């Protein structure tokens, strides 16, 4: 039986599942940090489920089998590209952001999910809520047009606003100079040309505008990096905080069912990502959307419902 | 018919035409609605007063209790466009058009 | 395989199935005998057998 | 000046003007109930007068 | 060699509020993505009144 | 980008006698086009035109113009032996029509 | 429909409109490149108030900064149009 | 809202057309109404988002408004005989007040205005049940009274509703106002064939309900409100779009769709009455809603438009909850005439 | 009259369960196999046509459309299987299935008994052609004209139906066969004359008749391959077939309300035909001349005499072949220089040399050479015209030396002077164009030696 609105007249609700220990929690930072590593020891410290860093990838592993699909038919961006030539022609930059974000909506929608119906906290590296910086950073370097941000607030506007706010923000700050080190030294060829002015960009959006109304809602903890790798001492503060000021306490038991039956159907999550405005970065004509399509379609599991694909092992077809 | 029975029609057809035009409150319009409600009951209760239908003498009644269901509905939402706009001026609900 | 189990796999829901078929042979028979009584009665009230 | 022009002005183009103009009368409402509950209250007077006063 | 199909100009036609756009009509703009509108913050003041000192 | 969207651009066209040169211009399979065409002329040229050419031809005169022309033969000859009209002006014998009262 | 297609002839009339309507001014005196100081013998809370007026008159703020500089009716005229986006 | 509140509110609506339906006291009709329009107000604002508080208030008015002039047709009805049965409506005085307050609740024109507005105001399956089930109530009255109607205001109203349907559907983009305006053009042709035949009217109410049916399930599993977002369906979902052209094409009146049979059972019904100018108007008229159908199917469905990148993403997620009686639906407003003479299983 | 169309409704599952290489080989073979099963209906009686049963019914006149339409399907396959080779399988069985849907409403459109049946399908027929026009097309003006082809044909359709409704409705029958032989004479009276309109501008419209004419360059220039041979071969021939056969209630009303449409027509022949001689556009060429050929019909068919049917039923059915070759040679040019320019390709005998001698025979025919069906139609309806007047004889003849102006002219463009040079991509004629173009020619030729198969009832 599939949750709904039988499921919530008889018995199930969510209030109950709830046992202090939910707290979803985010952990940002900076490019070449040390949010990753920082979050996967929250989450095995406080038994949480840890979701990695949604990619341009990241909706083919919840679908079909976890393996990436090509380029073509899943994304349509590069990062590498981005990095060689920000300012392309071909609208990567912004192609990418908007995809990004679309994973983002994605993730927080499964944790959302996970949260609900098990009962079980979450922990991630960015979200819907900080997605932006990288936006702002991309627009002040004049790697995008005005347009492109306006698009990507119209699709913010009316998404980002059927979900609630993490309860805990995890910053981890990293001077430009200490990030640009880790860079050099990773041995990226692509990551090595983000310039100074990009870095400070990001981190100007993430102190000026993200962490003051995240912290008018919620508590942030801020941390250096030296102290974010003592990951005990960050999950004791998690532990002590006073969680008062979120709508998280404000939420009814049908408010949950409402928040529930959206997190699942992941059609309507999506839905407004794509809406009807003609941008050339984004849009795609007629024939290459065929095209790319039927190519789609005849992917070896992607031809019809999970269930119903004879070329990937089912069977009892004739009987479902 | 009587002068009585075409004065109460007459209150009846006044308090319609109050009801259909529109000045800016949406409360007077409410009030020309509870006066239409009003007329349909002196007119009933007089026609069933004056040939004897005893069992009809319930009817009226009646008439009153979905008049208050109609009232109060109709104030609910008089708070909900107030909430919305701090006035209930008709001239706020232009969102839809034809 | 599939990331997902997808519960709804090569075991189909027996269950269903059965409900399913048991329906349409139950409502096969009825419609026959209901035919079948239908032309009984008709021959009778006509005269005709 | 027959094929391409007249014909053409006389059958389909002057019912498609016509149409769209009408189209255009029809839908040119600005959602005010001031004014058509005022258009209610003609009409009612119009059938209570034109249809009820001749039966 | 390749068979026509709508593109952004054609598309476009249909994206404003009406069919066919008028002088009044053009300033009508096509409703929300959600059936949501801007909450319009309208300033609800509060009575103020003097307590004392008569 | 100058460009209102992420388009394919438009492909050349194929010429079967590039893989095929002798392609018949059926289909790219060589083995089906060629049986393409085998199908087409014994269906088109073999059958419905030649045999539906015979069949047509030899149908029975269900619309009896032979008759028709011995019926005639047969009345000329009888009406010329008894010296009669070949041909009468009424169709309907007057015997069996009913005329209105009078002419005014 | 909305507000007609005003132009920088309209502009100039309605601010010098305006001008002539200050208590302060003779009207057959002032140009359009008339200085506020230097011609008029106006003092900086006099052109504050001109500055009022105008936002009066035409309806959008103009901060005190971008508005120390508008010195004659002429350079009002190009601020007003810049803002509201008009050049013919 | 709660499920088991939304629940009883459903009930309560279909318990006032019941009620409605089953009653030979004009009193208890009314009531009828009464209770639908008291259980239907919050289903409009199951969604709060300000347009539904809109769409509620201007609902409300109008049926409420409708209802006090029905009370008043049968006050004077028992004034002037002392009869609280569902008859022929003894006064014509009283007779033109139900008329017109019956036309207010269906929203006939010139009492269409309200229509196109509480529709766009709210939901998809909000704007299913206004224009399916809301259609009941004043159609069963107006069948028990059709003797005494004046045939004379009653067409006039219907030819009015088709022109105005026909004319305002042609400027419209979103598709809850064609629907709306289609909805307007049909209660037209319902209510032409009226004062000749009841059952012909119950035919394309039953048409017209599944065919409606049909469009609104099929643009709530598209969540499509608008013509540019219809046209994004083709690149995620060629059959929804394909089967809705079917059913844009029945709507239309085209032969052999289900669509043509009620036309053609209403035109032959009025030839029998010597009525021939009259049918002759209505199936010229009709051909507007004809055109603003095949404009949409040119958008969605016989052309392709082009798309967005994340289009790509929902490539990946099927639909969630499905609509059992969607297919039942679509071949019933598509495949049906053949099956015609089965309409006199109606009287 | 269900062994013909229950195989060509099987035809639909048959293209749904073939394989995505054999679609077109399936579809070519049945529908050849069905018009040799359809050939056994022209075996008719001299005195009463063949009533199979209450529904359906063969007539002399309708045997031959019949053939023509089952006969027309495998060519449609032909010629549409080259520009839909990049295609889907899914939407190719869908365009299958449209042509296939097409067959069986006209089959069951030429055999109804009943008025309102005939009129049922012959409504039913658009759907297909509406939906292969505007999907399948290949410029942005497809969409227009299909709007022009759906909104002229039921504007003159619709009060069809409300007169058929009428008629049953005073008579108590709609059955062709009840009709005949319950003839009563139509009284010259308003009602009578806007019922007589009402059960002709139908049929008028479908022709075209000159002045609502304009949807006709739209659709078939806009429309792929088939759709325009479908168009102008057998869609066109409802309208005649039509009133030939509702021309029964009208007298003696006709004797008057001819008179406008003979005078359209007489003189619409000579401006189409005019308008032939400046045309930039081949295909738009060959539409106008439907146009100017099918006039000639509408007065055949205006004049009511048995020379006149016997000679609306041959031009008609010539014509469908002449037609749908001439719109199939030019697709051949088309698929080539993708342009439908006529300027822009000659000399092309120099470099299609069979290809010119089919270029050849189809304007041979088209100019009505004697002894060719095309010029047998003709001159029977020049004789019955010349009946009805003398001076009709200014007005055909003249037709006739612009029909012969127009058609050689378009086979000097496009065959000979010399080739243009910077066309380098003219590849040699495939086998199936080749074919295809002698299985139109050759039934042409072989009906001149029975004729009398394609000369109606009347003969
Ligand atoms: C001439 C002959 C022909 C006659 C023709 C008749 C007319 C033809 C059809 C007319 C038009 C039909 C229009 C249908 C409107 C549908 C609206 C709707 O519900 O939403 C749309 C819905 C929304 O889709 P969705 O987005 O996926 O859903 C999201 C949820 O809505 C998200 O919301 P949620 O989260 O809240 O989910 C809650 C959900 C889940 O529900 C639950 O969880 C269930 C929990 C139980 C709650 C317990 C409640 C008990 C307490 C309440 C008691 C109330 C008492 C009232 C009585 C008072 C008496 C005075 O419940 C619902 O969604 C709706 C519940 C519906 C309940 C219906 C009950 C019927 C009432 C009948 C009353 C009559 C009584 C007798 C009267 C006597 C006189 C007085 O879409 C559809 O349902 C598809 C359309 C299907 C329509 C039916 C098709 C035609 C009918 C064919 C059947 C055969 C008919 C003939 C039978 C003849 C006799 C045998
Ligand atoms: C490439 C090289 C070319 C040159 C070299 C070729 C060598 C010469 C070959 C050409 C032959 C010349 C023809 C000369 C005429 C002789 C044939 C004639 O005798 O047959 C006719 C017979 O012709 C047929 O009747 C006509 C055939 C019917 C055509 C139907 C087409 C097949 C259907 C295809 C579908 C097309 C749709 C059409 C819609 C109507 C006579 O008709 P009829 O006077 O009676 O017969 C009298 C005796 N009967 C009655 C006992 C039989
Ligand atoms: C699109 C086609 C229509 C679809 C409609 C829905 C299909 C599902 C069937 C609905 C099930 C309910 C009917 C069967 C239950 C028993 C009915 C019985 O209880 O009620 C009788 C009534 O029976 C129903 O009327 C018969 C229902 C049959 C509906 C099918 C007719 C469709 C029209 C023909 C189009 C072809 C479609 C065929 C299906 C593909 C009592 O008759 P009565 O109370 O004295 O008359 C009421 C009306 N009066 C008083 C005003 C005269
Ligand atoms: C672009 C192509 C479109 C298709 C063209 C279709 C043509 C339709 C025209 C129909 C032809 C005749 C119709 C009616 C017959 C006669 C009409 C009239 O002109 O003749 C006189 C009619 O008298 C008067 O003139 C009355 C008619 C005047 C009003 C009609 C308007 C004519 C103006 C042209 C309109 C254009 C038609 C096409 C519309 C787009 C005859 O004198 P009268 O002896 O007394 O009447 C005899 C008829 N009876 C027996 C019924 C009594
Ligand atoms: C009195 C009521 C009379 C009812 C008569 C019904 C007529 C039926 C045809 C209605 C067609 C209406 C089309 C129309 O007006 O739209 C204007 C439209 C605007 O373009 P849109 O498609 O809306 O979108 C692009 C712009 N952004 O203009 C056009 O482009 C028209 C193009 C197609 C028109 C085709 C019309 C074909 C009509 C043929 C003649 C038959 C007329 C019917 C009546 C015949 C007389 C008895
Ligand atoms: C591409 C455009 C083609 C245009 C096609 C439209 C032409 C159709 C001509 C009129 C159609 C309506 C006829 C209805 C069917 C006739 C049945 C009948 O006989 O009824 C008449 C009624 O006839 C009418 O009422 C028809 C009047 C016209 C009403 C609609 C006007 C439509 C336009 C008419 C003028 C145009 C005609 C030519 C148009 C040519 C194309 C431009 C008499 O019946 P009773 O009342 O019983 O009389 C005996 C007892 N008293
Ligand atoms: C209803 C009546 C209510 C009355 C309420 C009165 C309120 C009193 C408010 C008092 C506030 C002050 O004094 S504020 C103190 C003002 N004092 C100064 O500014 C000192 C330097 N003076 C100058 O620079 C020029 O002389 C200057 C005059 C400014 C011209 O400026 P411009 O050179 O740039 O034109
Ligand atoms: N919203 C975004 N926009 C652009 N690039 C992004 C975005 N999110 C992540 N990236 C890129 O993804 C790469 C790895 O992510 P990052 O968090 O910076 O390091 P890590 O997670 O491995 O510790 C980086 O090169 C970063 O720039």
């Amino acid at each position: 039986l599939q949750y709904g609105p039988l499921a919530f007249v008889l018995g199930e609700r969510t209030t109950r599942k709830l046992t202090e220990t939910s707290k979803v929690i985010t952990v940002d930072g900076n490019i070449c940090s040390g949010k990753g590593r920082l979050a996967r020891e929250i989450a095995e410290k406080l038994g949480l489920r840890h979701f990695p860093e949604a990619g341009i990838h990241y909706a083919d592993s919840t679908t079909g089998d976890g393996k990436p699909l090509d380029v073509q038919l899943s994304g349509n961006c590069s990062l590498e590209k981005f990095y060689d030539d920000p300012k392309s022609n071909d609208g990567n930059s912004y192609r990418l952001q908007s995809w990004l974000y679309a994973s983002r909506l994605l993730q927080y929608a499964d944790a959302l999910e996970h949260l609900l119906s098990t009962g079980q906290g979450v922990v991630l590296e960015r979200s819907i809520y900080s997605d932006f910086v990288f936006l702002e950073a991309m627009y002040r370097q004049g790697f995008i047009r005005k347009q492109c941000v306006e698009h990507y607030n119209e699709v913010k506007k009316v998404t980002a606003c059927e979900y609630l706010p993490p309860h805990v923000v995890v910053y981890v700050d990293v001077p430009v100079p200490e990030i640009q080190s880790r860079i050099q030294k990773k041995g990226n060829p692509h990551e090595m040309k983000i310039t100074a002015a990009y870095l400070q960009d990001i981190e100007n959006a993430y102190k000026k505008t993200f962490l003051p109304e995240m912290s008018e809602k919620c508590e942030v903890l801020q941390y250096s990096a030296r102290e974010a790798e003592d990951a005990e001492k960050v999950v004791e503060d998690i532990e002590y905080l006073k969680c008062d000021k979120g709508p998280w306490p404000d939420q009814d038991d049908r408010t949950f069912h409402r928040l529930r039956m959206l997190v699942q159907n992941k059609l309507e999550v999506l839905n407004y990502t794509t809406i009807p405005v003609y941008l050339p970065e984004i849009t795609i004509g007629a024939h290459q959307s065929d095209r790319v399509f039927q190519k789609f379609t005849e992917l070896p599991g992607r031809k019809y419902s999970p269930g119903y694909n004879e070329d990937v092992g089912d069977k009892w077809i004739w009987l479902k | 018919m009587p002068l009585v029975y075409m004065n109460i029609i007459m209150a009846f057809a006044i308090a319609l035409a109050g009801l259909l035009m529109y000045r800016s409150h949406l409360m007077s319009s409410l009030l020309c609605l509870e006066g239409m409600m009003l007329s349909l009951f002196i007119m009933s209760t007089l026609i069933i007063l004056n040939t004897h239908f005893t069992l009809a003498n319930m009817m009226p009644i009646i008439l009153l209790v979905f008049a208050a269901c109609e009232a109060a509905l109709g104030l609910s939402l008089l708070v909900m466009v107030s909430n919305t706009y701090g006035t209930d001026y008709v001239q706020n609900l232009n969102l839809l058009q034809c | 395989k599939f990331y997902i189990r997808e519960p709804p796999h090569g075991s189909p829901d027996w269950l269903k199935v059965g409900l399913t078929l048991g329906t349409s042979v139950f409502l096969w028979i009825y419609l026959i005998k209901q035919h079948k009584e239908d032309v009984l009665e008709y021959k009778r009230r006509n005269g005709l057998e | 000046l027959l094929d391409l022009i007249w014909l053409e002005t006389i059958l389909p183009k002057t019912t498609s003007f016509i149409q769209m103009k009408m189209s255009i009368m029809v839908s040119n409402q600005k959602g005010l109930i001031k004014l058509y509950f005022l258009s209610f209250l003609i009409t009612i007077m119009i059938s209570m007068t034109l249809f009820n006063y001749h039966e | 060699a390749r068979q026509w199909q709508p593109d952004v100009e054609w598309a476009e036609q249909f994206g404003g509020a009406v069919m066919y756009p008028t002088k009044e009509t053009a300033h009508w703009k096509p409703p929300p993505w959600n059936d949501v509108d801007p909450p319009k913050d309208t300033l609800v003041s509060n009575l103020t009144l003097n307590f004392g000192p008569q | 980008p100058t460009i209102r969207l992420q388009e394919d651009p438009d492909p050349e066209d194929e010429n079967l006698y590039e893989k095929n040169p002798d392609s018949h211009g059926y289909d790219k399979d060589p083995i089906v086009d060629l049986w393409n065409m085998r199908v087409v002329f014994f269906f088109g040229f073999s059958i419905v035109l030649v045999l539906g050419s015979t069949f047509v031809a030899y149908l029975p005169d269900y619309r009896m113009q032979e008759w028709a022309r011995r019926e005639a033969e047969r009345l000329v000859k009888y009406r010329e032996a008894n010296g009669l009209p070949l041909m009468e002006s009424n169709c309907f014998d007057p015997n069996k029509i009913q005329l209105p009262e009078d002419e005014d | 429909s909305d507000a007609p297609p005003l132009t920088l002839e309209a502009i100039k009339d309605r601010v010098l409109y305006v001008l002539k309507l200050y208590d302060k001014i003779d009207p057959e005196k002032l140009s359009v490149n008339s200085h506020f100081m230097k011609d008029l013998g106006l003092d900086s809370l006099d052109q504050v108030e001109i500055i009022m007026a105008m936002e009066d008159e035409f309806g959008f703020e103009i901060p005190d900064i971008d508005a120390e500089k508008l010195m004659c009716p002429q350079e009002i005229v190009d601020y007003i149009a810049d803002k509201k986006d008009v050049y013919e | 809202m709660n499920p088991i509140i939304y629940t009883t509110l459903i009930m309560t609506v279909m318990s006032g057309t019941m009620l409605v339906m089953i009653s030979s006291h004009w009193l208890l009709i009314w009531i009828g109404f009464e209770m639908n329009l008291l259980a239907m107000i919050p289903v409009l604002m199951k969604n709060f988002n300000p347009r539904a508080t809109e769409a509620a208030t201007k609902y409300f008015l109008t049926q409420a408004t409708a209802s006090m002039m029905l009370m008043m047709a049968i006050i004077i009805n028992l004034l002037y005989s002392g009869q609280w049965t569902i008859t022929k409506m003894f006064n014509p005085v009283a007779m033109t007040m139900m008329t017109m307050a019956l036309a207010m609740k269906l929203g006939l024109s010139p009492f269409h205005f309200w229509v196109p507005e509480v529709t766009q105001g709210i939901s998809l399956q909000a704007g299913l049940l206004l224009l399916t089930w809301q259609k009941l109530a004043p159609l069963s009255v107006l069948c028990q009274i059709s003797q005494s109607i004046n045939p004379n205001l009653m067409l006039t109203m219907a030819m009015l509703s088709i022109l105005i349907g026909g004319w305002g559907g042609l400027n419209q983009t979103q598709l809850r106002k064609i629907m709306a305006y289609s909805s307007i053009a049909h209660m037209g042709w319902m209510t032409a064939v009226l004062p000749y035949n009841t059952t012909m009217t119950i035919l394309n109410l039953l048409i017209y309900i599944t065919m409606t049916l049909a469009m609104f399930m099929l643009l709530i599993h598209s969540s499509a409100t608008t013509t540019l977002s219809l046209s994004h369906t083709w690149n995620k979902m060629p059959v929804i779009t394909s089967l809705m052209m079917v059913t844009l094409l029945s709507m239309g009146g085209l032969p052999p769709l289900s669509g043509f049979m009620p036309k053609w059972m209403i035109i032959q019904e009025m030839t029998k009455n010597e009525s021939i100018i009259m049918p002759t108007l209505m199936a010229m008229t009709a051909l507007l809603n004809l055109y603003f159908y095949m404009r949409l199917a040119y958008s969605s469905s016989l052309t392709m438009f082009p798309s967005t990148n994340n289009m790509k993403m929902k490539w990946q997620f099927e639909h969630t909850k499905q609509m059992k009686l969607l297919p039942t639906m679509i071949v019933l407003s598509t495949l049906v005439l053949p099956m015609t003479p089965a309409l006199s299983s109606l009287n | 009259m269900l062994k013909i169309i229950i195989p060509t409704t099987m035809l639909l599952p048959m293209t749904w369960m073939s394989k995505h290489n054999m679609i077109w080989i399936n579809a070519t073979v049945h529908s050849l196999l069905i018009s040799l099963i359809s050939l056994s209906l022209l075996n008719q009686l001299g005195e009463n046509s063949l009533n199979f049963s209450l529904t359906f019914f063969s007539d002399s006149l309708s045997a031959p459309l019949l053939v023509l339409t089952t006969w027309l399907l495998p060519l449609m396959l032909m010629a549409s299987q080259s520009h839909l080779s990049k295609e889907t399988t899914t939407r190719k069985k869908l365009y299958i299935t449209m042509l296939i849907l097409l067959q069986l409403f006209l089959i069951m459109t030429f055999t109804a008994t009943e008025l309102i049946l005939f009129y049922i399908l012959f409504e039913a027929t658009l759907v297909p052609t509406l939906i292969i026009i505007t999907r399948w097309g290949n410029q942005t003006e497809r969409l227009n004209a299909g709007l022009y082809f759906l909104f002229y044909t039921l504007a003159g359709s619709l009060p069809l139906l409300v007169a058929l409704v009428y008629i049953q409705n005073t008579t108590g029958s709609l059955n062709f066969l009840i009709i005949h032989y319950w003839s009563h004479p139509l009284s010259n009276s308003w009602s009578n004359i806007f019922m007589w309109l009402a059960c002709i501008m139908a049929f008028m419209v479908k022709m075209p008749l000159y002045g609502l004419h304009l949807w006709l360059p739209k659709a078939h220039v806009e429309a792929p391959i088939a759709g325009s041979m479908v168009l102008a071969a057998v869609l066109l021939k409802l309208g005649g077939y039509g009133m030939m056969r509702i021309t029964t209630i009208l007298n003696p009303l006709t004797n008057y309300m001819a008179y406008p449409f003979l005078m359209l027509s007489m003189w619409g022949m000579i401006m189409t035909s005019s308008i032939c001689l400046r045309q930039t556009d081949l295909k738009s060429l060959i539409a106008y001349s439907s146009v100017s050929h099918m006039a000639l019909v509408i007065v055949a068919i205006m004049i009511q005499t048995p020379w006149s049917f016997m000679g609306a039923t041959a031009l008609m059915i010539a014509h469908g072949l002449t037609s749908s070759m001439l719109f199939c040679l030019a697709n051949t040019n088309y698929e080539r220089v993708h342009s439908r320019t006529m300027i822009l390709a000659r000399g092309l005998q120099t470099l299609l040399p069979l290809m010119a001698t089919w270029w050849l025979v189809a304007s041979l025919t088209n100019l009505a050479l004697p002894p060719s069906i095309n010029l047998i139609g003709e001159l029977f309806i020049i004789t019955a015209s010349f009946s009805w007047s003398n001076i009709t004889i200014i007005l055909m003849g003249m037709n006739m030396m612009i029909t012969a102006l127009y058609s050689l002219y378009m086979l000097i463009t496009t065959q000979r002077g010399k080739y243009t040079h910077h066309i380098n991509n003219i590849k040699p004629s495939f086998t199936r164009e080749n074919a295809l173009m002698a299985l139109h020619i050759l039934p042409l030729l072989l009906l001149t030696l029975n004729p009398k198969m394609i000369l109606g009832p009347l003969y």
